[PDB]
């Protein structure tokens, strides 16, 4: 079937980064899952989702895809670049500043 | 829905755990009774606590 | 274009002399504890959780946040700057800020939308000490009336002002500010008033805690449950970056995801 | 304590013309576009005219400064020297609480407001005319304990001289301030131990001397009188 | 000992005449011109060899912190600010100055200014001194005038702006980033350094802040000379000083001496000695709130300058002093300076938010005995873990004067508890 | 018995250099890293020297490890009653390489 | 009110010391498994009324 | 329940993410008067290894295993226990379950 190997982004509701290091080489859903009508469970037929590999390097995560014949999609990270602040702090106190800093 | 339970207070900063004997209650939080409306709810235990406004003390 | 040699723990790295510490040790892999910096926010200086040790300078430990390489007074013959982070100095810095970040912070971690994705939690998990010392009645802080997106427990607010900034700096608005002094100190809207604004939803991400969290979301679920697929928005031509958080056939949230060419880190409401 | 303006609030405030003279005359001592630098002078004049601060009065001279509403609700949060609610019509009592006027017996000096005043500070008294609170040093310790009744300094206190202090105010008399024990201004208790040829030259020291000339000390500030003078603006 | 001849605060208590052509006759205003026609350099050279050291707190070298003013305009403009904020709890002295002796304050402003290349100076005063502010407004109007300040000032050829503000009741604006904040129309909140003052100060200029006693101090030195000044007090601790007399002594008042006087003789010179006898003294609180206080034994041979109080373990600050007696609680005494520095923290960062707050608590229930005699050693832990580890030095302030009560007066927490349980 | 599974790995790398890669003790246990041509006259040796005689087999397991290029690790846990020591032998496995 | 003496986890019987009881409890049933009584979760085809699941609103033409 | 009355359940999800089984389902929602509380509350007791997790996770004490050891049904779905089920229990033998609660109390 079609994999994702892709570097997972950084949670936005947290400013770690230790969970933005590795690759993965996913198996989304292949089809609808559904209701069960007793308890109202989320069904499923795919177990093959159940799989999430881990690798250190997106070659390691290409190579895998190829050496077991699966069809994949690479998706680029997007880093974040460093915000460098040539005044650093004090930009807060620049004679030029547009407005006063809030603290 | 009526609350469970109401407690009239003279403080503004109450304190709640569930009024339960060595730990059989709930996590204990500090909670503010604005002075616009005059009471508060516990997050835990939906206990209403009530200012007395006549008596109120500020600490 | 004059990059500076500097030695962080063990690693010697060559940076961008305008680089604060921070910045620095990031560069060279090494996790900095922090609550009130954010990339792109202005410097603030005020959590005091990055403190690290400066060798040679001042026995007070330095903010990471604030310091600029090029302010690190040269090693002798021109040898690098040290900077240590794994010091005993530092250990016991940290300890002491995350005490005082949790005296007054109120036991809400079960019924928080923070629980289990939260930068204080993570923290104290890893910096702080596993007990406490503090025996007095904590601080008790009223709520704030923000409008439909944004629900408050501002007893849970650690002071560190990200809200502010972004409000001021980014969406350029003059609604948030923090009123009174000392640990009496609001952060508050002007008036009590609903904050009007088409990308305030963003300041849900940026609380490190659960002072401000999404009022749609609360209490659906928790973050270990959530699938996460890493998508493009289509509610505007900008194609900004998101993520899309599911429980088995339903979406339960939108997240912005960093694109540092299209979004930055941000999404509209 | 939380810094929270007062719930009952005026509809407007308005600066009576020669306060809003004169805050234009402040806001020429700053440079180009530094003019919000004088919003604490201002807000202070506002709270001066009207005997407390009010958010009409904040969001008054926010316009005037063109600052931010917030941004001025915060300077006047921030300044505890800010009333955000009514206080005494005639006269607040601040009573300094800190180490040395309270090892002086300040203590006992706030038990008298509490038995004349009210029971609580910031709280008015029956009549609605007299308040008190307790704050923090003074800077006035050699001669504690000490208080500040308008804008002036009542100094070397008694329980008895307090409490008598009180009953003037209370009958519409302003007493004279300064040292009640007979000092001149901060020298030893009787007489200087140093510089001492110079007595005599004065009746009564800088503070003292200026009260009684103008008797503004718990005057409603109208702004008409003090002369509005800018000798700055020469200089260029 | 120190005469009339050489204090240089001449009418301190304001019992002389105070108009301009009074302090003319007492020296004031006197050759200005000549003074500032021998230049930047000689100015600042003479302010290092005169040895005088900050009078705000710290006692830095005064002359020194001039030298850090840039030499040349780069387009931003200059500028000296006089710190008046004078709120620290035992702290006096410079009330005396703005509103008995403020031709003093004036001149060092004028001088001071052009040593460092200012056409404005601020004085931040505290709004609290209503009538202080009153009284040196009189004067800065006196000395426009005639001539003293303005487009020629003092016909030296420098035009220089002498302005006064006034703050709104916080203690904090005393520390000098703290100041620029609440000048500039913010809430008085400190700023880490770097950027430092003398690059990016007052409107992001440079900027040089300097206390009250400091500047007025200046003139004198310039006119009679460097070497006079350091001819007074200790190597290293040099000039007079005017101190503060205050608590439990027979006759307390603010006077002028001469640096590294013993403490014995200051007491009882002009103190009129302790209430009830020398053996009645308990405890000194030696330069403020913020010093650590010093028990009767320590005070027996301690001499009143920099490196006296702190080979005590303490520090000399403002050089005001609280004298406890034997009737006194001090245990009471160093609390309520607890509740004193929680109550005016700027809460902007944590430790000092949170930690005042906690240290006030503590202390209050040591005072009543309701403590575990355990929570002594952790209280002195929490001071630790805010002492260095804030913006500003108003965090180690708060420290300090638990520190040394723990230090100096451990048995009589413990027998509190004792006496409690 | 740090020193002493230090010294007893140098003994087997010193006697077996070629079946040998490398040696770690870590947390108290000795693991031996070999070839998989020598492995078998690797563990024969240990089986047999009398410095080293591992005459109990306590198990063989694999560890999968997909991100390597020989994804395998089989895994030899060898137990010496009469010395009073245990050693690991760790060898690198290929998909589909018989061992 | 029975089960802990019954089964030794108390000692003294509920005639001597009889349990706490708050207002809002409610009787004791027994198992019910073989009778009408027995509960059933709320889809179940025993019920009679399954309770329709679902988890979006259908769009309905006007 | 609390004292009160009120459900002790808040729906943290502690119990969902310790059980070993996979044997807890949660849904959740603001109720009308904006409290934090459950919609769904199911345990499958085919699942379940009886271990305790659950109610060593939960910071309120909301659900416990009680001291009844015997409910052999007759049909499977009859041990697909949903919260109201749940309820009921805790309703019939809050006495017992609050009894043992105290007793071992001191040891938890
Ligand atoms: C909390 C705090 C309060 C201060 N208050 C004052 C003050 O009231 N007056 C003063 O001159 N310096 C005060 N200072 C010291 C100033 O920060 C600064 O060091 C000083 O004004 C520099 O002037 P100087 O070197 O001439 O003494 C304070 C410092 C701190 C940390
Ligand atoms: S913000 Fe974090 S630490 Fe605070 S209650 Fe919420 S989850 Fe717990
Ligand atoms: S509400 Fe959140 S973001 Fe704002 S200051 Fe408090 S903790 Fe920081
Ligand atoms: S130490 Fe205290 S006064 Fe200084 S910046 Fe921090 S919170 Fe404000
Ligand atoms: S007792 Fe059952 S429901 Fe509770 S944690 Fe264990 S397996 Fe899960
Ligand atoms: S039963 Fe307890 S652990 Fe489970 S969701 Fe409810 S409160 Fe949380
Ligand atoms: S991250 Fe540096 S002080 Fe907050
Ligand atoms: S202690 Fe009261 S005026 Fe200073
Ligand atoms: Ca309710
Ligand atoms: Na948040
Ligand atoms: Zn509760």
């Amino acid at each position: 079937m079609r994999v994702r190997i892709y570097k997972p982004a950084r949670n936005a509701m947290q400013s770690g980064t230790a969970r933005t290091r590795n690759w993965v080489l996913d198996f989304p859903p292949a089809d609808p899952r559904a209701i069960d009508p007793l308890m109202g469970w989320t069904s499923s037929d795919d177990t093959q989702s159940q799989v999430r590999l881990r690798f250190e390097t997106r070659k390691q995560a290409e190579d895998y895809a190829r050496e077991h014949g699966l069809d994949y999609e690479v998706i680029e990270p997007h880093t974040r670049a460093a915000n460098i602040r040539p005044r650093g702090y004090g930009e807060n106190f620049a004679s030029d500043r547009r407005a006063p800093w809030t603290h | 829905i009526p609350a469970p339970e109401i407690q009239t207070v003279t403080s503004w900063k109450v304190a709640c755990d569930g009024d339960e004997a060595r730990g059989l209650g709930h996590p204990r939080v500090w909670l503010a009774i604005p002075r616009d409306t005059g009471w508060v709810e516990c997050g835990y235990c939906d206990k209403r606590f009530v200012i007395d406004r006549e008596h109120a003390h500020d600490d | 274009a004059d990059l500076r040699k500097i030695k962080i723990d063990d690693t010697i790295i060559e940076v961008d002399p305008n680089m604060t510490l921070i910045q620095a040790c990031e560069m060279a892999g090494i996790e900095v504890p922090r609550f009130c910096y954010h990339e792109r926010l202005s410097i603030a200086g005020n959590c005091r959780m990055c403190l690290v040790e400066v060798v040679g300078g001042p026995p007070k430990p330095a903010a990471s946040c604030a310091m600029q390489v090029k302010d690190l007074r040269p090693g002798p013959e021109g040898a690098p700057s040290e900077i240590r982070t794994n010091s005993p100095m530092v250990k016991k810095a940290r300890e002491g800020v995350m005490e005082f970040l949790l005296i007054n912070h109120p036991l809400d971690c079960p019924i928080c939308d923070q629980g289990g994705e939260c930068d204080l939690q993570d923290q104290a998990m890893a910096y702080g000490v596993d007990f406490s010392r503090y025996r007095e009645p904590k601080r008790a802080t009223e709520d704030l009336n923000l409008g439909p997106l944004v629900e408050t427990h501002m007893t849970r607010c650690i002071s560190c002002t990200r809200c502010v900034r972004f409000t001021t700096e980014v969406a350029g608005i003059t609604q948030m500010g923090q009123t009174g002094r000392g640990e009496d100190s609001e952060i508050t809207s002007y008036l009590n008033q609903t904050l009007e604004s088409n990308m305030q939803g963003n300041i849900i991400d940026l609380c490190p805690v659960g002072a401000l969290v999404s009022k749609p979301y609360a209490f659906t679920a928790r973050p270990w449950e959530l699938t996460k697929t890493e998508s493009i928005d289509v509610m505007d031509a900008l194609g900004s970056s998101i993520r899309i958080d599911t429980k088995g056939r339903e979406v339960m949230r939108i997240l912005p995801r960093n694109h540092d060419g299209v979004n930055e880190e941000w999404i509209s409401d | 304590m939380l810094r929270r303006l007062s719930p009952i609030q005026p509809d407007s405030f308005e600066f009576t013309p020669a306060n809003l003279e004169w805050a234009r005359a402040q806001m020429t001592k700053y440079p180009e576009g530094r003019q919000q630098s004088a919003i604490i002078p201002v807000l202070w004049r506002a709270q001066e005219q009207e005997g407390w601060l009010s958010r009409p009065a904040i969001e008054y001279c926010a316009d005037l400064l063109g600052m931010p509403y917030i941004r001025a609700l915060e300077v006047a949060t921030f300044y505890f020297m800010f009333q955000l609610q009514p206080v005494g019509s005639v006269a607040h009592i601040q009573i300094c609480g800190t180490t040395t006027c309270m090892i002086c017996g300040a203590e006992d000096l706030i038990r008298v407001c509490k038995e004349k005043i009210a029971p609580e500070p910031h709280a008015l008294s029956a009549d609605g005319r007299f308040s008190w609170e307790e704050v923090e040093c003074l800077g006035a310790c050699t001669n504690a304990p000490m208080a500040q009744i308008g804008k002036d300094f009542y100094e070397d206190l008694t329980v008895e001289k307090l409490a008598a202090l009180i009953d003037r105010f209370a009958a519409g008399e302003v007493p004279v301030p300064g040292p009640q024990n007979g000092r001149f201004s901060a020298e030893a208790l009787g007489g200087p131990t140093a510089l001492a040829d110079l007595k005599g030259g004065e009746a009564h020291n800088a503070s003292v001397a200026r009260a009684l000339r103008l008797g503004d000390s718990i005057k409603r500030i109208d702004g008409t009188e003090v002369p509005i003078t800018t000798p700055w603006l020469a200089t260029q | 000992m120190l005469n009339d001849q050489d204090r240089i605060f001449t009418n301190l208590y304001g019992m002389g005449d105070r108009s301009l052509a009074g302090a003319k006759k007492r020296g004031h205003w006197d050759g200005t011109a000549a003074i500032i026609q021998r230049g930047r350099d000689k100015i600042i050279d003479e302010m290092k060899a005169s040895g005088l050291r900050g009078r705000g707190g710290a006692g830095f070298p005064t002359g020194m912190k001039w030298s850090f003013m840039p030499k040349e305009s780069d387009g931003r403009p200059s500028y000296l600010v006089i710190n008046a904020d004078e709120s620290e709890p035992a702290t006096c002295k410079d009330r005396e100055i703005m509103r008995h002796d403020p031709h003093t304050l004036i001149e060092g402003a004028l001088i001071a200014s052009f040593a460092m290349g200012a056409h404005a100076a601020y004085i931040y005063i505290r709004g609290e001194f209503i009538r202080e502010r009153e009284a040196l407004q009189a004067a800065i109007d006196e000395c426009y005038d005639a001539g003293l300040l303005g487009r020629n000032a003092a016909g030296s050829g420098w035009d220089f702006d002498l302005y006064l503000h006034h703050g709104a009741g916080a203690y904090i604006c005393g520390e000098e980033t703290a100041l620029l904040e609440s000048l500039e129309g913010k809430k008085g909140m400190p700023r880490m350094k770097p950027p430092f003052p003398a690059g990016a100060g007052l409107y992001g200029c440079p900027t040089t802040v300097n206390n009250v006693e400091s500047i007025a101090v200046v003139p004198t030195i310039l006119r009679r000379g460097a070497e006079w000044f350091a001819s007074f007090g200790r190597p290293n601790n040099a000039g007079v000083k005017l101190f503060g007399l205050t608590g439990h002594v027979n006759t307390p008042c603010v006077v002028e001496e001469a640096m590294s006087i013993p403490m014995r003789e200051l007491i009882e010179k002009h103190g009129g000695g302790i209430r009830g006898g020398w053996k009645n003294l308990k405890a000194v609180i030696p330069g403020g709130a913020s010093c650590p206080v010093l028990t009767a034994e320590q005070c027996e041979n301690a001499i009143m300058d920099y490196d006296g109080m702190r080979e005590l373990r303490s520090s000399f600050g403002t050089a005001c002093m609280i004298v406890m007696d034997q009737s006194t609680d001090v245990v009471k005494a160093i609390w309520r300076l607890s509740k004193f520095f929680k109550h005016e923290s700027c809460g902007q960062c944590t430790p000092c938010r949170e930690g005042t707050g906690w240290m006030m608590r503590v202390m209050e229930r040591l005072v009543r005995g309701d403590a575990e005699v355990e929570e002594i050693d952790m209280l002195f832990d929490v001071t630790k873990q805010v002492e260095g580890h804030t913006i500003c030095a108003l965090g180690d302030a708060a420290a300090w004067p638990i520190q040394g009560l723990i230090r100096n007066f451990r048995e009589e927490i413990e027998d509190r508890i004792k006496a409690k349980r | 018995s740090d020193e002493a599974l230090l010294e007893l790995a140098e003994h087997i790398a010193l006697r077996r250099e070629n079946d040998v890669i490398s040696t770690q003790v870590a947390f108290g246990e000795l693991t031996v890293n070999a070839t998989l041509s020598g492995v078998i006259g690797l563990i024969e040796f240990l089986r047999n020297d009398p410095n080293c005689r591992f005459s109990t087999l306590i198990d063989i397991t694999a560890v999968d490890n997909p991100a390597r290029p020989a994804r395998f690790d089989v895994v030899y846990h060898l137990l010496s009653m009469y010395q009073n020591q245990r050693i690991r032998v760790k060898v690198q496995v290929r998909e589909d390489e018989l061992v | 009110e029975w089960h802990g003496w019954l089964h030794h986890t108390y000692k003294e019987p509920p005639t001597a010391a009889p349990l706490a009881h708050k207002p809002w409890e409610k009787p004791h049933e027994p198992n019910l498994t073989g009778s009408s009584g027995a509960y059933h979760p709320a889809g179940s085809l025993y019920r009679a009324q399954p309770v329709e699941r679902r988890d979006y609103d259908a769009w309905q033409p006007e | 329940r609390y004292p009160n009355g009120e459900e002790r359940c808040i729906a943290c999800k502690l119990c969902e993410a310790v059980c070993p089984a996979q044997a807890i389902t949660i849904d959740a929602e603001p109720r009308e008067d904006g409290s934090r509380r459950t919609t769904r509350y199911d345990i499958d007791m085919t699942k379940c290894i009886y271990c305790g997790f659950c109610q060593e996770a939960c910071p309120v004490d909301a659900i416990v295993e009680g001291p009844n050891f015997e409910y052999a049904t007759e049909t499977r779905e009859e041990l697909f226990y949903d919260k109201q089920k749940l309820l009921a229990n805790g309703e019939r033998w809050e006495a017992e379950i609050a009894r043992n609660l105290q007793l071992d109390a001191p040891y938890r």
